[PDB]
RNA sequence: CCCACUGUCCCUAUCUACUAUCUA
RNA sequence: AAUCCGGUUAAUAUUCCGGAACCAGAAGGUGGAAUCACGGCAACGUAAAUGAAGUUGGAGACGUCGGCGGGAGCCCUGGGAAGAGUUCUCUUUUCUUUUUAACAAACCACACCCUGAAAUCGGUUUAUCCGGAGCUAGGGUAUGGUGUUUGGAAGAGUUCAGCGGCUGAAUCCGGUGCGCUCUCGACGGCCCUUGAAAAUCCAACGGAAGGUUUUCACAUCUGGUCGUACUCCUCCAAGGUGCCUCUAGUUGAUAGAACAAUGUAGAUAAGGGAAGUCGGCAAAAU
């Protein structure tokens, strides 16, 4: 599982095609997770600020099957 | 500095335990580096209102000596068949019956 | 005995490798001290101390 | 039966010697349906059994009726 | 797997749920050797004899001729003797001659 | 255990069985 | 050989468990 | 060559379920790279950077013992929290618990190089070892045993509270030791008989040949056959002071009733003290 730092290639790795699945994780401290899941890998990224994870959900691709805390 | 608060809402209800008889019991049994009265200035016991207990303390207060000071005066009443200390939250102590 | 020869023996050497660090003791006064506390010339690390006062 | 239900796969009693590749391939001509995992042993008695994990495509209690054995 | 030997050489973990499980490590690699001197060359990673191939090429071969077979300590030597035995030669034949 | 005794042990144990009914 | 010691003996006595015994 | 965690059965789990990885081989494709690549005095470094025949080198691959260093787990223990105690009083007290896997990321120290030329000998081990075959010192290079920060990952597990599966919380901060177990590193001996082989993988020299190559990155696919239940020379092994206790496992071995004589075993015995017997044999004495 690759930490993923970079917002932008998070973008670019949800769309290409090798992305199947995301979920979005709210933890305590106010902290935002993307994890994506790909053929071999989950890439997860950390995000601190909400202004920002709410602007990356809606960047996100509607066709990726989205989910909520677990 | 930490504040710990113990409630006795169900105790005056019932009459179980008075707001006065708890105070008592406090300052009687605050063993404060082992000499009741000794609370001073780092730790003062300062009960608002007929509901509950409060102690702000400067330094550490443990939780379970709390419990086992209200655990001698429930002894001493015989009540600790309907009465029991329960923990709500960190640094709160309740009194509940079966 | 080898468990209190083996903490005093590289407490002496520590103490003595930093007073020749530390510029108290020339580095000949520190190889002469070196090689007399192998034979726990000194028992205590005062006893150290007062010969380093005393040199 | 309970793997049926719950883990989607079904049961065969095959030939003995039938490897996971052949009893692929007679599940798929056979029923015209797609394993994805397939797992042998041997009982006691010296006979093969497989369970033949399905797809989620299909499901097994379907099939299983339509075998005629649900 | 009776009868414990060197190959079951097993390490103590604590899983997450609070179980202490056996996990049998495999041999440390051993880095390359050089030729000449015998010992270890500088700059190759010690891993697995298998897990070597994984590796790109210039992590393997330091950039230097003999690099990766022989010690440049070595390499130095080797190429000082060809010289000076060379200029030997070349000074008998002209002796020779 | 291989198919081989797998079988000769299933034989083994088809020998002791009880005779049928009919 | 001397000294000490003791149920080896004069001289046996008592206690305990097991055995022994009966019952199914 | 390559797998871990959690969950799951009346009986099977590194195999099943859920999640997360890894290895090997296969082709094309996409992006990047060189026209058979550069940098550094050097040890060497990097995303790449063709290498035929022929010729080598390395890993595999190598005795044993002792001490030291490192890490992990276990044991010990200080608090924090939770519950269960005990509690006329004393006892901030008693007991129990307090998790992070494979794997993937960034960083984190003895051998060598450069300056240097040394004894007035220095550095230094627990154990005096090395030094004009170039010390101490300064600057580097590589090897990372490890450690730091994460991802995995809390969504899991555990423990408390409840509600009717759901909802709350906590799952923390230490300190450590000739401790035990396992492993790694750096030494020091003893060797003598100086300490298996092969499969397998890698590299060097070499310079045949010429849109080409490309040992860089990314996607895509597959992994057969057999054993796997259960029973049992060998594995795992708590605390306190030969005993006692915890964890765990039994309470079975045909039973009952009476306790004379007999036999075995174990004791005590007044006075004498080997008078016993072929005899201090056995006991007590010490």
């Amino acid at each position: 599982p690759r930490q993923i730092s970079d917002i932008k290639q998070f973008l670019e790795i949800a769309r290409r095609k090798d992305a199947t699945s995301a979920r979005i994780k709210k933890n305590t401290n106010k902290d935002v997770k993307f994890k994506l899941r790909c053929s071999k890998y989950l890439y997860t990224l950390v995000v601190a600020d909400a202004k920002k994870a709410e602007k990356l959900r809606q960047s996100l691709p509607p066709d990726l099957t989205v989910t909520e805390v677990g | 500095s930490n504040k710990y608060i113990i409630d006795a809402t169900a105790a005056v209800n019932d009459k179980i335990f008075d707001v006065a008889a708890f105070e008592k019991y406090l300052i009687d049994r605050i063993k404060v580096d082992g000499k009741t009265g000794n609370l001073g200035s780092s730790v003062v016991v300062s009960r608002e209102g007929s509901s509950k207990i409060a102690v702000i303390a400067h330094i550490d207060f443990s939780g379970r000596y709390l419990k086992y000071l209200t655990k001698k005066f429930l002894k001493k009443h015989s009540l600790r068949d309907w009465l029991r200390v329960v923990s709500t939250k960190k640094g709160v102590y309740e009194l509940r019956y079966y | 005995s080898a468990v209190v020869w083996m903490r005093r023996q590289r407490v002496l050497r520590r103490l003595l490798r930093k007073y020749r660090e530390s510029g108290k003791i020339d580095k000949h006064l520190y190889h002469t001290l070196y090689l007399e506390a192998k034979g726990n010339t000194f028992k205590h690390k005062r006893a150290l101390i007062e010969h380093i006062q005393r040199a | 039966m309970k793997k049926i239900e719950d883990d989607n796969t079904l049961v065969f009693h095959v030939h003995l010697k039938a490897n996971k590749f052949t009893i692929k391939e007679a599940v798929r001509k056979l029923y015209s349906v797609e394993p994805v995992k397939i797992n042998t042993l041997i009982r006691p008695n010296g006979t093969k059994k497989a369970f033949v994990k399905l797809s989620a495509d299909a499901d097994a209690l379907d099939v299983a009726n339509r075998i005629g054995f649900l | 797997l009776a009868y414990n030997t060197r190959s079951n050489r097993t390490r103590i973990i604590k899983t997450p749920g609070n179980n202490i499980r056996y996990l049998h490590i495999k041999k440390l690699g051993t880095i390359p050797r050089c030729g000449d001197t015998g010992v270890p060359l500088q700059g190759i990673p010690a891993l697995r004899p298998r897990e070597f191939a994984r590796l790109s090429h210039n992590k393997k071969t330091v950039q230097r001729a003999y690099g990766g077979c022989l010690s440049a300590n070595a390499v130095k030597d080797r190429i000082v003797r060809a010289f000076l035995i060379e200029e030997q030669k070349i000074v008998k034949q002209k002796l020779k001659q | 255990k291989s198919f081989r005794t797998k079988q000769k042990l299933a034989k083994a144990a088809r020998q002791n069985r009880p005779i049928p009914q009919w």
